């Protein structure tokens, strides 16, 4: 018996009982999440603590088994990821420690109340409401109560437990080996054991470094056009070379431009790109979106939801007597159960965020035939890349003639294509900065670069520079400004919200190329395409099995990290802003402050 | 007089692959024509003998074996598949003269909770041979240790429950199956 045999018929126990167990954990994970309840949180919380002690004892039995001598590359992977240490390391009840406060950070967030001072009665949680102030609100002080109040009363309250996330999680150095936990995290892209291929950890930082800074020249004049249309609407508050206030942008932090589309709205004369003013007119339920989107990709070769999607998925609110998370999640729970829960809107983001999730979903459909552990996409870009691949395709101008919303004219006009590409530049280009601002403050705190006594108010600055957005008000770090965000309160990687972007137009020229469109990238729907559907799932299917930067050359010539196609798709924006803003200071300045008067 | 085709496909319960039960069919009439119009069924490939002929076809003897398997694997009940079941649990002779049924039983095998009743032989050390049973519960030794007969490094049970939720995807539902053979009984 070779090792490498002898490691088989131990990977061969393991998919067959972890499977279930991964299932029986996950639905539990879905009714917690369906009927917020302490039963069901309790639920989670044994099961899934069965499922983390399981993973303990193969974890042991793994390391058994040596990582050399073994030659089928898929052997070697599956046994990476289970001959992981985890998070067993720490010591009982200190791992319950970690339990307990991300635990409680699921709660704060959801118990998150900020009350009105005029009704003492009426108090507000982060649910649409808290959001619905700072996406239509029109009022400086109305946004900027619900900007401050929310981490002045929950923000504060989770710096110590925050304080001790990073202690207690950075234990895990050389524990684990990791030394920081951005190590960790990037530890996700990392390939090793191929020539030619072998991607390292710090490699992903000078990536991004360089990346980002062929971002910034479109980035900036954003930035400045968008400062236009704000003075005017906001006299007096806004400096013509200062930085963004972060409240008036669309969200509660800023993550999104796309919610000021209607302020910056270069011509509004012409038809509207943003069409949840059709939908609504258009009378379309959260069934019809989805079922139109499920409708998209049937058309490009992938078969329908399976009805156990429809049957169990939740794609409405529950209404007052369930309380549910209502955040867009791509559910997959293995044994060929796949639903999708998102409480949904009639809203043309939400028509959008649609199409990304069940574009995920058959992600998670096309490798299914794969070894338990290889079945998660190839890196963590990957999953949240494919369904905006699409996504870029449902709000083409020519792909919302068909769906019914735009009318039949289709004025293809100069500026209907600036109107669209400054709508998906707001949501695609704005993001970008604020990503790579939170991962560097996140990463570098981690290393331990930026002490308690200096943290918070380095936020502000790196705030200021990167993203060229400022602080209504000064924060003490009594304040916890980062962690009033829902990916840094439930420990989840944010750069993976970037890594996709790039990846996201990488993918698109290779696709448009194979339908042979003529014209931009602007212009291309991969509806009707079923030569470039094919192509998307017989590498959707590879999971991670073959290596990202491999899988990556296959699809696309590069095999790393490229930013030349996310230009190319703005280039026509790009050069229409440079004209506009030359009267205009293109930058900003990293000492002005709306406080300092 | 008729066939009691009917005790063994009305089933209360349906045995485990491993085990899977087989009733003699002799000296009595059998009307093929309900089971392949009933319109319940989703696979039913008659290997050796058209159903039409079989129906007026004398038989020297019947026997039903009858298992519940995965949907995935109802591919594998049938000649010349491999896979894990046919490979150590129920494999068919490749000249099989007789027929297969199978219809789901999600409604019937699937609980809340899930079934972890049904039961599959994970491993075993020689292939079996075609209408072999084996139900020797002798831990696979699967490295050079020996098991003395208890669980541990390379050292697994060789059987391993089916889990039956009724949410699970169709490839992953109970299906019910029926396994008939001919000898060389009329219709
Ligand atoms: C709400 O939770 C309770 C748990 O006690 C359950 O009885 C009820 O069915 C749940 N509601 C659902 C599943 O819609
Ligand atoms: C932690 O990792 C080491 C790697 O050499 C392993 O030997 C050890 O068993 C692991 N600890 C566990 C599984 O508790
Ligand atoms: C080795 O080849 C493939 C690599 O994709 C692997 O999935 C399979 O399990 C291995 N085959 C055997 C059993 O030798
Ligand atoms: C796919 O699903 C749609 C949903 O209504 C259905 O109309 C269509 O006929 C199905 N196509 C198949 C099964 O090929
Ligand atoms: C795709 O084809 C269908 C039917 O041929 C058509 O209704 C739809 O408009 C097409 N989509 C395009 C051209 O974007
Ligand atoms: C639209 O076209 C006109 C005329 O060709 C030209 O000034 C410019 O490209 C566009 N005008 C805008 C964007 O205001
Ligand atoms: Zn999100």
């Amino acid at each position: 018996s070779t090792i490498e045999e002898q490691a088989k018929t131990f990977l061969d126990k393991f998919n067959h009982e972890a499977e279930d167990l991964f299932y029986q954990s996950s639905l539990a994970s879905w009714n917690y999440n369906t009927n917020i309840t302490e039963e069901n949180v309790q639920n989670m919380n044994n099961a899934g603590d069965k499922w983390s002690a399981f993973l303990k004892e193969q974890s042991t039995f793994a390391q058994y088994y040596p990582l050399q001598e073994i030659q089928n590359l898929t052997v070697k992977l599956q046994l990476q990821a289970l001959q992981q240490n985890g998070s067993s390391v720490l010591s009982e009840d200190k791992s319950k420690r970690l339990n307990t406060i991300l635990n409680t950070m699921s709660t704060i967030y959801s118990t998150g109340k900020v009350c009105n001072p005029d009704n003492p009665q009426e108090c507000l949680l982060l649910e649409p409401g808290l959001n619905e102030i700072m996406a239509n609100s029109l009022d400086y002080n109305e946004r900027l109560w619900a900007w401050e109040s929310w981490r002045s009363e929950v923000g504060k309250q989770l710096r110590p437990l925050y304080e001790e996330y990073v202690v207690l999680k950075n234990e895990m150095a050389r524990a684990n080996h990791y030394e920081d936990y951005g190590d960790y995290w990037r530890g996700d892209y990392e390939v090793n054991g191929v020539d030619g291929y072998d991607y390292s950890r710090g490699q992903l930082i000078e990536d991004v470094e360089h990346t980002f800074e062929e971002i910034k020249p479109l980035y900036e004049h954003l930035h400045a056009y968008v400062r236009a249309k704000l003075m005017n609407a906001y006299p007096s508050y806004i400096s013509p070379i200062g930085c963004l206030p972060a409240h008036l942008l669309g969200d509660m932090w800023g993550r999104f431009w796309t919610n000021l589309y209607s302020l910056t709205v270069p011509f509004g004369q012409k038809p509207n790109i943003d069409v949840t003013d059709a939908m609504v007119d258009q009378a379309w339920d959260a069934q019809r979106i989805f079922k139109e989107a499920e409708k998209f990709f049937v058309s490009v070769g992938l078969p329908n939801m399976t009805y156990g999607f429809w049957e169990n998925s939740m794609l409405t609110d529950p209404g007052n007597v369930q309380k549910a998370v209502c955040h867009p999640t791509a559910w997959d729970l293995g044994k060929g159960d796949f639903r999708i829960l998102m409480c949904t809107k009639v809203t043309m983001d939400d028509f959008l965020t649609a199409h990304a999730e069940m574009g995920a979903i058959q992600y998670d459909m096309a490798y299914a035939a794969q070894p338990f552990l290889l079945r998660n996409g190839a890196n963590e870009g990957f999953h949240e890349a494919v369904g905006e691949i699409m996504s870029l395709s449902a709000a083409t101008p020519k792909h919302l003639k068909s769906i019914g919303l735009l009318s039949p004219d289709f004025q293809e006009d100069n500026e209907t294509e600036i109107n669209f590409l400054l709508k998906q530049a707001l949501t695609i280009v704005g993001t970008l900065p604020f990503t790579y601002m939170l991962e560097k403050w996140r990463w570098m705190v981690f290393k331990g670069e930026i002490p308690k006594d200096q943290w918070m108010k380095k936020w502000w600055e790196m705030k200021r520079e990167i993203v060229g957005v400022v602080e209504p008000v000064p924060h003490d770090e009594t304040y916890c400004d980062p962690a009033s965000l829902f990916h840094v309160s439930n420990d989840y990687s944010f750069i993976r919200y970037y890594t996709r972007t790039l990846y996201q137009f990488q993918f698109q020229e290779a696709l448009c190329q194979a339908a042979k469109h003529e014209g931009p990238l602007h212009k291309c729907d991969i509806s009707n395409s079923t030569e470039a559907g094919q192509k998307l799932f017989n590498m959707l299917r590879l999971g991670k099995s073959e290596p990202w930067t491999l899988a990556l050359e296959n699809v696309v010539g590069a095999k790393n990290m490229n930013v030349r196609p996310l230009l190319n798709y703005f280039e026509p924006l790009f050069t229409w802003l440079k004209d506009q803003n030359k009267n205009s200071f293109v930058g900003w300045s990293t000492d002005w402050s709306p406080y300092a008067d | 007089n008729l066939c009691p085709f009917g005790e063994v496909f009305n089933a209360t319960r349906f045995a485990s692959v491993y085990a899977w039960n087989r009733k003699r069919i002799s000296n009595c009439v059998a009307d093929y024509s309900v089971l392949y119009n009933s319109a319940s069924f989703s696979t039913f490939k008659c290997y050796g003998v058209s159903p039409t002929k079989l129906n007026d076809l004398c038989f020297t003897n019947v026997y039903a074996d009858s298992f519940v398997i995965r949907g995935d694997e109802v591919r594998q009940i049938a000649p010349g598949q491999t896979g894990k079941i046919a490979d150590y649990n129920y494999k068919l002779p490749d000249d099989f003269t007789g027929c297969v049924i199978a219809w789901n039983s999600n409604n019937l095998d699937s609980k809340v909770g899930g079934n972890y009743n049904y039961l599959y032989r994970l491993f075993r050390k020689s292939n079996l041979k075609p209408f072999e049973r084996d139900i020797s519960t002798e831990i696979y030794q699967a490295g050079s240790t020996p098991c003395n007969g208890v669980e541990g490094f390379n050292c697994y049970f060789p059987l391993q429950s089916y889990g039956f939720q009724p949410t699970n995807g169709v490839g992953y539902q109970p299906y019910r199956v029926v396994v008939l053979s001919f000898e060389l009984v009329c219709g």
